[PDB]
């Protein structure tokens, strides 16, 4: 729990302090779970190359130090903030090879480091679609099997999605994703809350516009060539998925709160994607 | 021309130039410091022992 | 023969400090990597690693 | 520091490797524990544990003269795209025949010229450089500009 | 300076005031690719006749 709040914080000096006391002056030293959360201080502040150290620690100690699908994902988000996408496939093979059982947010993870791998060129080693299609490959592995879920995953993998939306230029289905999670956030919150909603419109809107969603929103509207053809298209499965998302979006459009996003299913020119540009900012 | 390669493809010698100063003059302080610095003693080194 | 002599030590003198820049020169390269590894191991959690093992 | 047993350790590995063993051991020494763990951060071993010559230690056991006898480093094996990750392991400095090699030397071997008979650094194969007790891939014993002996191959 | 050789003394006793002095020298064999050690016997004064075979000493 200390190591937990001090990570929330990000103080270097609770974490040392807290784990200088308790070796020196009660014969603990951390288990799998303090180093984990170690890791997850290291990640925290940038540092990769001391978290790994970690889980190369949590490896060689013992068995019960030996990391868990916890710190596995955990490894999994550092890959995903370096972009480094063969230590994440490698991870997940040693997950598979260990016998350790997936969960949902070991998927989740895979598809977001693809997505955030798949942005460039020179990150993807020109593998860009095929990391991309990788992504939403193990997005459809998630949906295969249960697995254990999270209150939280579900939020992750929306973000997944309009990550794989995002970098591939995919407008039409950034559009949707995010109309989706806007129309879904407004009306669970009007829903549930104690305050009128008049009043309180301010503390709702706020809490509903997620930044990191327009974020993505708008470099999928940054990404755009109208050249490009949607990498989702191709499968079958992927077409289905688009087909569905547009389709709710569509009819969620044509039937209160109103966002400004022109009445198109698609947009076909540069200065339409200006305008909704312009018009979501 | 084999063993040309060693001294930069230059077939044939020049006579061996000869040094101005035969012996190191007394401004160069570092040569007398090590000359006049204690001997290493003992095998590594390189003089009579004390007591030998 | 004067000027050759006095050139002579000259230019053995100049190739002493020559040498004496470069020496001095690369130990203060050396202070170089130990600023650089202190920044590194700034980051001290004190917990053991196994690259430290 | 027995390059006896740095090839007995090489040749259990191709030979785990051969047999597709997911888990085998290895001496537990300052030596065989740095190959190991120069190996592990190329990516060529899956994970590194110490444990007893049983298997894997449980708990968190210190290491001391009356337990280092039956002491040993347990490394996990990769396979992929169904071949082994680590297929091949052998020795350039050998017993009858040790090679230390100067930093330029070291240089030239990576650089595609043979010395002293060694074949050039291939592509996608690791050079281990022993320097001052110490175990390093051969491109950081350049880096350190470190004259060193040039211990094995894997590739 | 003068040759300085590190040895193990083999033989004294035998001879007034000189022994026999081991020395190891490093050399590199082409025909083999190796650095081995060759070996010779020096004749060396021993004044005072103070080493004793088994010593190791400077000749």
């Amino acid at each position: 729990n200390c190591l937990k709040y001090s990570t929330k914080c990000s103080s270097f000096h609770d974490m040392d302090y807290f784990i200088t006391k308790f070796r020196d002056d009660y014969g603990i030293t951390p288990n799998k779970q303090n180093l984990t959360t170690v890791i997850q201080f290291y990640s925290r502040k940038e540092m990769t190359k001391q978290a790994w150290n970690t889980f190369d620690t949590m490896k060689f100690l013992s068995t019960k130090h030996f990391p868990d699908i916890c710190t596995y994902n955990t490894m999994l988000r550092i890959c995903e903030k370096e972009r480094n996408f063969p230590k994440a496939l490698d991870l997940f093979q040693e997950i598979q090879d260990h016998n350790i059982k997936p969960t949902t947010n070991t998927y989740i993870m895979m598809a977001r480091v693809l997505a955030s791998s798949s942005s460039n060129a020179v990150v993807s080693e020109g593998k860009s679609d095929s990391l991309r299609l990788l992504g939403w490959k193990y997005l459809h592995e998630l949906e295969d099997k249960n697995l254990y879920r999270h209150k939280k995953d579900d939020l992750n993998l929306f973000l997944a999605m309009m990550a794989l939306a995002a970098f591939d230029g995919d407008i039409e289905l950034s559009r949707a994703l995010y109309y989706l999670f806007i129309a879904k956030k407004y009306k669970t919150l009007c829903a549930n809350w104690k305050g009128n909603i008049l009043v309180d419109q301010d503390t709702i809107w706020k809490s509903t516009l997620m930044p990191e969603m327009l974020n993505y929103l708008m470099l999928a509207y940054a990404r755009f060539d109208p050249r490009n053809l949607p990498v989702l298209s191709g499968y079958e499965k992927g077409i289905e998925l688009r087909r569905k998302f547009l389709r709710e979006f569509d009819s969620s459009m044509r039937l209160k709160f109103k966002l400004p996003f022109l009445p198109i299913s698609d947009l076909n020119s540069e200065a339409q994607v200006l305008a909704e540009s312009n018009a979501i900012w | 021309g084999k063993g040309a390669a060693k001294y930069g493809f230059k077939s044939g010698v020049f006579p061996t130039t000869r040094s101005i100063l035969k012996s190191p003059t007394t401004k160069q302080t570092d040569i007398i410091n090590k000359v006049k610095s204690p001997k290493p003693k003992g095998v590594l080194g390189i003089g009579y022992a004390k007591g030998v | 023969l004067i000027e050759a002599f006095r050139k002579e030590e000259a230019r053995l003198l100049h190739k002493h400090e020559y040498l004496q820049k470069r020496t001095k020169e690369l130990e203060k390269a050396k202070e170089l990597e130990l600023e650089k590894l202190n920044k590194e191991k700034s980051s001290d959690l004190t917990i053991m690693t196994l690259d430290k093992m | 520091m027995s390059l006896v047993k740095l090839a007995n350790t090489c040749a259990h590995l191709q030979n785990c490797s051969k047999v597709r063993v997911a888990l085998t051991s290895i001496p537990y020494t300052k030596l065989q524990l740095q190959f190991a763990y120069n190996l592990y951060q190329q990516g060529f071993l899956s994970s590194l544990q110490k444990g007893s010559t049983m298997g894997p230690d449980k708990d968190f056991v210190e290491v001391t003269p009356d337990n280092i006898s039956t002491r040993r480093l347990w490394v996990g094996l990769k396979y992929r795209d169904n071949k082994p990750v680590l297929s091949s392991c052998k020795l350039i400095s050998k017993p009858n025949s040790r090679i230390h090699l100067p930093m330029e030397d070291m240089k030239k071997l990576c650089s595609g010229v043979t010395i002293r008979n060694i074949k050039p650094l291939q592509p996608g194969e690791l050079i281990l450089v022993r320097a001052h007790n110490n175990i390093m891939d051969i491109n950081e014993a350049i880096s350190k500009k470190l004259d060193g002996e040039v211990l094995c191959r894997v590739k | 300076a003068r040759q300085n050789f590190l040895g193990l003394v083999v033989s004294q006793g035998k001879m007034q005031k000189t022994v026999k002095v081991r020395v190891e020298t490093k050399v590199f064999n082409k025909k083999i690719n190796k650095e081995l050690f060759h070996r010779r016997d020096y004749l060396v004064h021993d004044e005072g006749e103070i080493s004793r075979e088994g010593d190791l000493v400077r000749i």
